[PDB]
């Protein structure tokens, strides 16, 4: 609804994790 | 699926901002944050086309009203149209 | 009524360690990356993943501004399924208080350190989670307002969007709250809504 | 406001 904002990026996930 | 108060057709969204900004001298920023939430979904809902006419058909009739207050309405709108296309497709909508 | 920007600061730094916490106790990403900490004189888990941590940076560096102005209702930290349906929901509801209580920033962390206390213990609680969860961060702010996303909009690579529908909705909610605390100028209370069969 | 009351 109008008064809810979220970051259009999502977070890094399980995987791109895994490796760093 | 993405509507503009319901509206998913283009035109009846064409006619209903018509409408909207016709009508209205002083509008409720509620409904100038669902015009952006309308674009924003054009550009995940991959509708470029729309939201090119979209982008432009309000940039034209918001910015020959007299209403300053449109004129900066339609400059919010874009400007959060940019910071997603720009993060999306990289681009920034090329508006003459 | 309206926050300040210390206010706000321990606010986002607050934030900043719970939602970490929080992302280790569900197990939405695994404890390889989390190093023992200490904040408000209690031990936490952060992550070491750059990314990670420039994501949430991110995040509440663009939130502030709204608790400033207190524009915020909600920060919300959800977890989201491997269908990516909400499966859980952090919320950090913040109020104003309208004098006899606590001094927020003579005791901040003493007040916030109970917050931190109970997310860690709070799987005791829940029901475990489904692999593969996500998460994401929903701020409800007190007015549907343009100019909530005037300042939210600060980071040119980090945009933000208005949610909608699919993103908030969780079938069948069960409550459970986890803290509420009251202060010189701010009343804030940690809860948990998770989803009925998960 | 004008888009809510909109369903028509």
């Amino acid at each position: 609804t109008a008064n809810i904002l979220k970051p259009l990026m999502s977070p890094p996930s399980r995987e791109e994790i895994m490796a760093t | 699926a993405p509507n503009l108060a319901g509206a998913v057709e283009f035109n009846d969204v064409k006619t209903l901002l018509r409408e909207w900004i016709t009508t209205i001298s002083d509008p409720m920023e509620e409904d100038i944050l669902q015009v952006v939430k309308y674009c924003t979904d054009l550009i995940e809902e991959k509708d470029l086309e729309k939201l090119d006419l979209v982008i432009k058909y309000m940039k034209r009739l918001m910015q020959q009203s007299v209403e300053s207050v449109w004129n900066m309405a339609f400059d919010f709108i874009l400007d959060n149209v940019q910071v997603v296309l720009q993060q999306t497709y990289g681009s920034t909508l090329k508006v003459t | 009524l309206n926050f300040g920007q210390v206010v706000a600061d321990v606010l986002c730094e607050f934030l900043e360690v719970a939602v970490h916490l929080i992302l280790y106790v569900r197990e939405v990403y695994p404890v390889g990356i989390f190093q023992k900490r200490k904040k408000y004189n209690v031990p936490v888990q952060m992550s070491c993943h750059p990314e990670l941590n420039q994501y949430i940076q991110d995040t509440l560096h663009c939130v502030k501004p709204l608790l400033e102005k207190n524009d915020v209702e909600k920060v919300v930290v959800v977890i989201l399924d491997k269908e990516h349906r909400p499966v859980e929901k952090f919320v950090f509801e913040i109020t104003q208080p309208p004098i006899s209580s606590d001094s927020l920033l003579s005791h901040v962390e003493q007040l916030l350190a109970a917050f931190i206390l109970k997310i860690s213990v709070c799987d005791a609680v829940l029901d475990h989670n489904p692999p593969g969860c996500t998460f994401t961060v929903l701020v409800h702010t007190r007015e549907a307002a343009t100019r909530n996303m005037e300042k939210i909009q600060v980071i040119k690579d980090f945009p933000w969007i208005l949610a909608d529908e699919q993103d908030v909705h969780m079938h069948d909610p069960r409550l459970i709250p986890l803290k509420t605390m009251t202060s010189d100028i701010l009343k804030m209370q940690l809860y948990v809504e998770e989803r009925a069969h998960k | 406001s004008f888009f809510d009351k909109k369903r028509s």
